[PDB]
């Protein structure tokens, strides 16, 4: 047939004479109308046309070939639905020839196709271009502008934005516009040369306006909140501290120096969607999202760090010390009620406070990874439940209340860790609350149960029924399991006299058990110690900073509306003709970048 | 195929995919005179061939191997605990006996054609053929000594149960997480615990003679 | 031993896969037999295995093909 | 008073100190006491400007005329 011949002549490109003669033959067959021409000019299995197959296979003679193809399509008044054709397969649906021309870094042919009238809003709405998860498919933004900006082709991005029909505010299937897409594709500093920062700045300045940055995708996130959700520390550092000095695009900045005199410089940072006064700010998302493992570097950014420090030093230090004091006196009263138990009028101060915790942490659990952040919610709730249960059992005629009361006292003294985590002495607890939490200890427990059960059977089997202390504490299976457990708990004793027909085999298996349990214990030991003390101190400091931020936000959530408005970090500042956006002032001193100061809001510093 | 960061390539499998006399896969896997297999079993065609063989049949064959050994070990434990000190007990004992014979012939065949330089490293899979064979031999020997009027069948039975539960480490080295855990455990034991135990037995015997005299 | 674990797991895994593949009957092996025929040249027709690799650290351009239409 | 460190200033205050001290070649600048009685050297001692103090305490002018401004004389 002629379809395969045209496709081969257009993919191989060894000479355009083959495709010229084949197109002459095709026109001859057509003279004997548009649907037939393109049904024979496309591949019915995918919807691909000769133009896509020509651009998918770039060869030293492909520009002339696409020129020939477009000339033949325009000479038949079909170029409209031929240059705008798109795939039909489920995986690559929506992909057109301009996507392929840009993905092949062919700028000249791309300009050719845009001049010929290829619509520049073609959304590659396929399951390959909108992957369920990354690393299975290629998500760039489902648009020729997003594809030109994601593949680092600023020439084509200029060619696309200078066009007339381009939609810079176009939103793809995922709800993302160009800026969300740039945020998702951006990875790092020197991994791919950090061109996405350049493209972000260029696309935001070219369309100088706040609509691209205030647009929410289908998850209700803006490009800034989307950089906060993921761990895009570089794009977040750029957007947050973004200083444009062009006189017309100054209102696009998020940081405004107003003060510089010499090395001293007082800058303002913008706190609109950043300072926890809205639905979910960069602060909220950066602090509470436990899916990046990069909060160590994102909570030290320019406005966020000082915002956390200010909230702390303003009210969270006081609220935290007050709650620590209240829990400390709660625990002291609990200890004195547990010591002077009736084997004395304040025995109720505990109860009330218990119920308070019982509801507070209770509600705190009802509103929701969740064993590293919310652990203390569960332990405080369990402690309060134990206390109220001890009281209920004490006023009833139960003598089992002492167990719960002593357990509650002990668990409260253990919960005292939540308040002392950055104290360099409760460091190992505050760090093994995370590594030992889930997987490090359950493997040990499984292997230890296997050891215990197997060796219990092996040792109980070796023992002979005897006339009723039996001369053997390894009698039934339960007695051997108990002896072995007591052994790994240093509560036991090795006797070479256990009333066995094979005492040497019994001794061998007992010592084998001892040594194997010691190996398991040593594994868990070197696991939870894992010293590298520089790095473990990094880990403890990082955990303290993260929990400090988390509790700062928890404490800010507790205050009423009026107290929150009275704390309310951020001075109102005019930054443009009429902008008046709440900012946060940061004074700095730099003795290295000596420059004449031409960007400032106030000419008289102070 | 390549479009962006994606690329669908077509590798050739002519003398590679284990359908000839000795392919690159079988040679790369079975040759233990190089100590470079870790780097060669990561090349794209061999890597993906092993992955797909796993997914297609070898995951299931391995899980069935593990399940059969697990239930054989459980029945061995049950006949060791409930020993005589014949309705269904002897059914289970005949299960463990025929399965011990099967395991013994299998691992003995594997040992016969087990070339040296496989046993070069202690943390190597070749070593397991020996412990599986020893345990199956202990089981059949205990059944032989129990059919006769011997008392020492219980030592062999308990040793066989203990060695089977130890041999489950071969299967825990086949899962992925349990692989790292079990290899760490077995490294600790076979390398450091044995050296320390040699020098510590020296200490024990010396100071025992010293304090006893 | 952090990595030595992966080394030993990979070696035991490969050896297990190959001995299992040897245990099967010839018709079962013929049934599984990963890899599909592919025409490479005038008359080449070799058993090829298609591997799709996504490397997200890509900075280059590709222009070649055998069936340009993405599968 | 203005000198900070090397990681923050790259040591230009030492160079400006040398320049302004040589161009006005006389002990009137180094023997002057502020409203605390501190000379520039005692002031560099009081606030721990270790780089400025190291410069002043061992300052050797090899020029023949400005050698009386030296504090260390390699002979
Ligand atoms: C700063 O710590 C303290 N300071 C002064 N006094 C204290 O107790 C009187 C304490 C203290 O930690 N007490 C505790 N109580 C309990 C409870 F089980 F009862 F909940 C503790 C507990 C809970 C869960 N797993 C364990 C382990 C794994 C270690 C075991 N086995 C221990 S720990
Ligand atoms: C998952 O492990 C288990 N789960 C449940 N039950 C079990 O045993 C009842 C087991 C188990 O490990 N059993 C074992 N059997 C034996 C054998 F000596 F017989 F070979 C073991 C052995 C072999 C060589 N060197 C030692 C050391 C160095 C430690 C000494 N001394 C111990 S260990
Ligand atoms: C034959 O003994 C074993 N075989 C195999 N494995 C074993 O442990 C894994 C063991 C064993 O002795 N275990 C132990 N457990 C505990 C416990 F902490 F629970 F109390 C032990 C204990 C008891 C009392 N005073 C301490 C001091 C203060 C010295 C400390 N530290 C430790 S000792």
């Amino acid at each position: 047939r002629l379809k395969k011949r045209i496709f081969a002549a257009v993919s191989e490109g060894c000479v355009e004479e083959l495709v010229e003669l084949l197109v002459e033959l095709q026109e001859l067959c057509r003279r004997r109308v548009p649907d037939f021409l393109m049904h024979k000019l496309t591949a019915s299995d995918t919807g691909k046309t000769c133009l896509m197959k020509a651009l998918l296979n770039i060869n030293p003679n492909t520009k002339e070939i696409v020129r020939i193809l477009l000339a033949f399509a325009e000479e038949n008044d079909i170029l409209g639905r031929f240059i705008n054709a798109e795939y039909t397969e489920e995986a690559y649906e929506g992909q057109t020839a301009l996507n392929i021309a840009i993905e092949r870094r062919q700028g000249d042919i791309a300009a050719l196709l845009i001049a010929a009238g290829a619509d520049v809003n073609a959304h590659a709405k396929g399951a390959f271009f909108n992957p369920k998860y990354q690393h299975e498919g290629f998500y760039f933004g489902e648009t020729p502008l997003a594809l030109a900006a994601c593949t680092n082709q600023p020439e084509i991005v200029q060619l696309l934005m200078e066009h007339e029909q381009t939609d810079i505010t176009s939103r793809d299937s995922r709800g993302n516009n160009i800026l969300h897409a740039l945020v998702t594709v951006a990875e790092d500093f020197k991994t791919q040369n950090d061109f996405v920062k350049r493209m972000y700045d260029m696309i935001l300045l070219r369309s100088g306006n706040w609509e691209l940055e205030t647009t929410r995708n289908n998850d209700g996130l803006t490009p800034l909140q989307l950089a906060a959700k993921m761990g895009k520390a570089e794009i977040l550092k750029y957007i947050l501290s973004r200083e444009i000095k062009e006189k017309r695009l100054r209102s696009l900045s998020r940081k405004f120096t107003d003060w510089a005199y010499g090395p001293v410089s007082s800058s303002l940072y913008d706190l609109t969607n950043v300072d926890t006064t809205t639905d979910n700010s960069v602060l909220e998302i950066t602090v509470y999202n436990t899916n990046i493992d990069n909060r160590h570097e994102m909570l030290t950014l320019e406005p966020l760090h000082t915002l956390l420090h200010m909230k702390w030093k303003k009210f969270a230090k006081h609220m935290f010390f007050l709650s620590f004091c209240f829990y400390f006196f709660y625990n002291i009263t609990l200890t004195l009620v547990s010591y002077y138990r009736p084997r004395l009028l304040g025995r109720m101060f505990v109860l009330i406070w218990a119920m308070c915790i019982s509801v507070k942490e209770g509600i705190a659990i009802f509103l929701l990874s969740i064993l590293s952040d919310a652990w203390f919610h569960f332990v405080f709730f369990i402690q309060a439940v134990l206390v109220i249960l001890s009281v209920f059992l004490y006023l009833f005629a139960y003598k089992e209340y002492l167990a719960c009361l002593v357990l509650a006292m002990a668990l409260g003294w253990a919960n005292m860790l939540y308040y002392t985590r950055g104290f360099q002495s409760m460091s190992m607890y505050s760090v093994m609350i995370q590594k030992v939490i889930l997987h490090d200890v359950l493997k040990f427990l499984f292997v230890y149960i296997v050891f215990l059960l197997g060796f219990g059977v092996a040792l109980a089997s070796l023992i002979e029924k005897c006339p009723n202390k039996d001369c053997s504490s390894y009698g039934s299976f339960s007695d051997a399991v108990l002896e072995l457990f007591k052994l790994t708990i240093g509560l036991g004793d090795l006797n070479i006299q256990q009333n066995s027909k094979y005492p040497i085999l019994f001794l061998f298996l007992l010592i084998t058990y001892v040594i194997l349990t010691f190996v398991l214990l040593l594994n868990m030991l070197i696991a939870l110690m894992g010293e590298t003390v520089e790095n473990v101190s990094k880990e403890s400091e990082r955990i303290w900073r993260l929990q400090r931020a988390r509790t700062i936000l928890e404490f800010e959530k507790m205050l009423p509306e009026w107290l929150r408005s009275r704390f309310r970090m951020g001075e109102l500042c005019k930054v443009a003709e009429d902008d008046f956006r709440l900012c946060l002032r940061i004074n700095e001193v730099k003795w290295t970048e000596w420059k004449t100061h031409v960007s400032f809001l106030n000419e008289d510093p102070g | 195929w390549a479009y962006g960061p994606v690329s669908s390539s077509l590798y050739d499998l002519t003398n590679v995919d284990t359908t000839t006399d000795n392919s690159v896969l079988e040679i790369t896997v079975y040759n233990t005179n190089i100590d470079n297999r870790h780097e060669m079993l990561t090349l794209e065609p061999l890597h993906t061939l092993l992955h797909m063989k796993w997914k297609k049949f070898a995951k299931h064959m391995f899980f069935l191997s593990f399940c059969f050994y697990f239930f054989y070990n459980i029945t061995l434990t049950l006949v060791s605990y409930y020993r005589p000190r014949g309705w269904l007990q002897l059914l289970g004992r005949m299960f463990v006996l025929i399965w011990a014979m099967c395991i013994s012939v299998k691992e003995g065949i594997a040992i016969f054609l087990l070339r040296p330089s496989d046993l070069q490293s202690i943390l190597s899979d070749a070593w397991f053929h020996f412990v599986f064979f020893i345990q199956a031999v202990l089981v059949i020997l205990s059944v032989f000594l129990y059919l006769f009027a011997y008392k020492e069948y219980l030592a062999c039975l308990v040793l066989a149960m203990a060695l089977g539960w130890a041999n489950m480490l071969y299967y825990t080295r086949g899962f992925q997480s349990m692989s790292m855990y079990s290899v760490m455990i077995q490294k600790v034991i076979l390398h450091d615990v044995l050296k320390f135990l040699f020098v510590y037995i020296v200490f024990l015997l010396g100071f025992g003679v010293a304090l006893a005299s």
